[PDB]
RNA sequence: UGCCUGGCGGCCGUAGCGCGGUGGUCCCACCUGACCCCAUGCCGAACUCAGAAGUGAAACGCCGUAGCGCCGAUGGUAGUGUGGGGUCUCCCCAUGCGAGAGUAGGGAACUGCCAGGCAU
RNA sequence: GGUUCUCCCCGAAAGCUAUUUAGGUAGCGCCUCGUGAAUUCAUCUCCGGGGGUAGAGCACUGUUUCGGCAAGGGGGUCACUUACCAACCCGAUGCAAACUGCGAAUACCGGAGAAUGUUAUCACGGGAGACACACGGCGGGUGCUAACGUCCGUCGUGAAGAGGGAAACAACCCAGACCGCCAGCUAAGGUCCCAAAGUCAUGGUUAAGUGGGAAACGAUGUGGGAAGGCCCAGAC
RNA sequence: CCUCCUAAAGAGUAACGGAGGAGCACGAAGGUUGGCUAAUCCUGGUCGGACAUCAGGAGGUUAGUGCAAUGGCAUAAGCCA
RNA sequence: GCUCAACGGAUAAAAGGUACUCCGGGGAUAACAGGCUGAUACCGCCCAAGAGUUCAUAUCGACGGCGGUGUUUGGCACCUC
């Protein structure tokens, strides 16, 4: 029948990009499934959002057999 | 380093909102305003993104 | 799955988990005739401690290699040994095994022995 | 024998490679073999002609770059759309 | 009349028709009709060209048509305002690119297979060129 | 020090698949037995325990091999930021960036820790 | 609808959100005044990032043509067979906003550094206006790649901007007017006369007043270029 | 209210633009430990057929996810105790 | 404990008629005419299967193609409420 409806924009995406300095529990990157996979000092939220473990910077790295994004937390 | 001459030649009138930013970013006023600025990479940068609307003098 | 692959995937989620702890662990492999335990530093590249069948010292004071009572010789073994190095705390990789027969009698003895796990 | 006239590209691109065409000329390479490719320009109008035999394709063509020889072989061509033109020809060392 | 079997979807978006053209080549046959120029080909006038050439070499020879018209285009009726959401489909098109070998064929005299695409070329809206196979 | 094998990693197809060959003293595998520990929505297939009569058949490792995967230039082409222009649905020029596909070619992985067998 | 003396400084908006809201109002955005605070902010350079767009491609999702091979459906059997149709698979060829085994240019986020910029930045407080936008460029949706149409994004100008050009002509091009000058140089655009400046120089093209409106298509119009067929064994 | 495209590769972005869905369910369909791995096609097989259950091979997640879409998912987020 | 779903929810509580009409406003917004546009319309051409005993173009002309006008049916809402 007839269309005219949409949802609102959920405001996804990257938070913080490679370099940027985040204090532990900063949001890294919203996102619907596990795009970006959490890697060292990086916890998984339940709506699969990456944030910081730990003080630091963000670091994108590919690693692993099926070739993963995991972003990572380096110390500073 | 060395020392070198900027001189505005078109008017800013129209310009893109970054190169209006370019010209505060050399010192230039109004067209015809030369002005002398050390020859670094980040002078020649800025100089390049307004070329079409700058003389330069080595 | 053919039975060694299907023991890696099993044994693929406790090694992640393990790997994201930072922790010391305590890897144990199973054959017919022989068991195995080594102590693998965090990195997972470099062992601090082993101990089997397979070496003459252990083999020679035992019946069969490939039994609870040749597990508990090895259990004994890595726990001395890596005590003698000051490793005492560490985690049990069961490696794709089931924590159960000659498995738990190698980390029945490690634990005996003084290893904290 | 097919003896094609070339001189070696003093340019290199877009911009360099489009300026050939309007002068009436055309980019070129050979490659192939432990020798680095050479980056050529042609005559539109001799080459074409000779395109236009079947041999060209077969036969082995000798290139004349500033005096020396090169024995080669049509690899591939990169016509124009829809004139009858050449945008561009690979050479392979034979 | 050539027309998609089935679509994912209905109706798509107008869009832009820029660029050169992909499958430049007589490709099946020994000659084609090769498009000079930039437009849509209706399935109507893909059809009527195909007919006008078919009739010229008297059901001989092999024709191919490397054009296919997937696009569907709408249209809103007359006294209907503008809005109140996006017009009927009621044709189908085929994008051409300068380039697009439109018709091949082979298995004709290349005097024939001229004059058959000479007749059908007046059918196209597009600017049109006779191609002949060739060796790479 | 060399060769061989097992474990745990790095790396994540130049590393995989296929085809051919090859290995059992040791290791690994199949294997033997099963009342029992333990197990099967049934089954000792798997999990598991007690072993060593047999075999490298399978698997696994190694060696070879470009059928496939995979890696992949150079050159040209497509696009595009800025400035300019035309016949402005689309293009062109100056300048900077510059693919994708295809072509030549590469390619039958490389590497660390520990342990065991053998040899000098 | 109207709102009355003067000069000076700064200087918007026609957006978002909510609204018995839609030509009203409120918060935020943008303006102004004040207080305070860091090299706060901008440009560029080098360094650290994530893209799935343009383009491309066709393994995937669909769609599409030719060839090869073919399970299966339709008609004769009284299981066998046929000038039919034919998914999958292989080779070849395209198409995609809601396809991606590829993938830019830009843009954006972060770090450092200089120069420049009347702090341009942030916070708090006083005072607002504004929430009808318009055209032009680029990227799109809608419509007929119709509209001086309509709806987003992004930039420019008008709005709120005079001067020169485009005959005239908000929105295009050049350029931002503090005041005076019967000085000079330039921009776009121009230089035969109206009308300031070349009846300038050099080399070509056109003969249509083309220039100074319009397409498919048509034609021994004329200039340049590369090739070819026939021909003194006599071509046209 | 939710999902995709329009949306111009950060976020956001309009129309009576193009397509769909929600106004619930579940004491297990939640937690954990331990285990397990689909779709589809070919071959063989009582009744049994194009398709039920059984066996082998190819395949390799195209399946599955209480439900729309998109992003995920094998270390499974899928399936069992 | 509200499908206060008009979903930031005016009340616990509410449908219509006016050609008997009235006021404040708007060319912010329709009807006439102008304007922009030209899908539609009207006029012309390009191609030529075929009709025309024979022969495409005496007269016509299918499948399709390109324009001109502003001129019908419309679109828009720029001018005048
Ligand atoms: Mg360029
Ligand atoms: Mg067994
Ligand atoms: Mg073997
Ligand atoms: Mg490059
Ligand atoms: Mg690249
Ligand atoms: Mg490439
Ligand atoms: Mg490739
Ligand atoms: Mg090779
Ligand atoms: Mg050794
Ligand atoms: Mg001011
Ligand atoms: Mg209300
Ligand atoms: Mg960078
Ligand atoms: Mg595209
Ligand atoms: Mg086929
Ligand atoms: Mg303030
Ligand atoms: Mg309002
Ligand atoms: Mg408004
Ligand atoms: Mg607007
Ligand atoms: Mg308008
Ligand atoms: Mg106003
Ligand atoms: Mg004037
Ligand atoms: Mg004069
Ligand atoms: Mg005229
Ligand atoms: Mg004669
Ligand atoms: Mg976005
Ligand atoms: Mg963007
Ligand atoms: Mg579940
Ligand atoms: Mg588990
Ligand atoms: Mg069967
Ligand atoms: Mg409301
Ligand atoms: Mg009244
Ligand atoms: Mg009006
Ligand atoms: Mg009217
Ligand atoms: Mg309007
Ligand atoms: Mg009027």
């Amino acid at each position: 029948t007839r269309n005219g409806r949409d949802s609102e924009a959920k405001r996804l995406g990257v938070k913080r990009f490679g370099g940027e300095s985040v204090l532990a529990g900063s949001i890294i990157v919203r996102q619907r499934g596990t795009k970006f996979h959490a890697g060292a000092n990086v916890g998984c939220g339940r709506d699969h959002t990456l944030f910081a473990k730990a003080d630091g910077k963000v670091k994108f790295e590919v690693k692993g057999p099926k070739n993963r994004k995991f972003i990572s937390i380096e110390a500073e | 380093a060395k020392t070198i001459k900027i001189t505005q030649t078109r008017s800013a009138i129209g310009r893109l909102p970054k190169h209006k930013a370019t010209l505060l970013g050399l010192g230039l006023r109004r067209i015809g305003h030369t002005v002398e600025r050390e020859d670094t990479p980040a002078i020649r940068g800025m100089i390049n993104a307004v070329s079409f609307m700058v003389k330069v003098e080595e | 799955m053919d039975k060694k692959s299907a023991r890696i995937r099993r044994a693929t989620r406790a090694r992640r988990k393990l790997q994201e702890l930072g922790a010391t662990r305590l890897v144990v492999h199973r054959t017919p005739r022989h068991i195995y335990a080594q102590v693998i530093a965090p990195n997972g590249s470099e062992v601090l401690v082993a101990a089997s069948t397979v070496e003459k010292a252990i083999a020679e004071q035992l019946k069969y290699t490939g039994n609870k009572d040749a597990a508990a010789a090895v259990g004994k073994a890595v726990a001395e040994r890596a005590l003698e190095k000051g490793i005492k705390d560490v985690s049990f990789d069961r490696s794709g095994f089931q924590y159960h027969g000659r498995v738990q009698a190698l980390a029945d003895a490690a634990r005996e022995a003084g290893l904290q796990f | 024998m097919f003896t094609i006239n070339a001189e070696v590209r003093k340019e290199q691109g877009k911009g360099a490679s489009r300026r050939l065409r309007a002068a009436n000329k055309f980019p070129a390479i050979i490659y192939g073999g432990k020798e680095a490719p050479l980056a050529i320009e042609l005559d539109h109008d001799k080459v074409m002609n000779m395109q236009a035999k079947a041999e060209f394709y077969s036969e082995v063509l000798t290139i004349v770059v500033d005096g020396k020889e090169i024995k080669v072989k049509a690899q591939d061509v990169q016509r124009h759309p829809y004139k009858p033109k050449l945008q561009h020809i690979d050479f392979v060392r034979a | 009349m050539l027309q998609p079997k089935r679509t994912k979807f209905r109706k798509m978006h107008k869009g832009r028709n820029r660029g050169l053209a992909q499958g430049t080549d007589v490709s099946f046959g020994s000659f084609g009709l090769k498009a000079v120029g930039r437009g849509r080909l209706t399935a109507r006038q893909i059809e009527a060209a195909r007919r006008a050439m078919t009739r010229a070499v008297k059901r001989q020879g092999k024709i191919w048509i490397r054009v296919f018209p997937d696009k569907p285009i709408t249209e809103k009726p007359l006294a209907v305002r503008m809005g109140k959401g996006k017009g009927n489909v009621e044709y189908w098109v085929a994008l051409i690119q300068p380039g697009k070998v439109l018709y091949e064929m082979d298995g004709v005299p290349e005097e024939l297979a001229r004059e058959a695409f000479k007749l059908a070329a007046a059918k196209l809206p597009i600017k049109t060129t006779f191609v002949t196979k060739t060796v790479m």
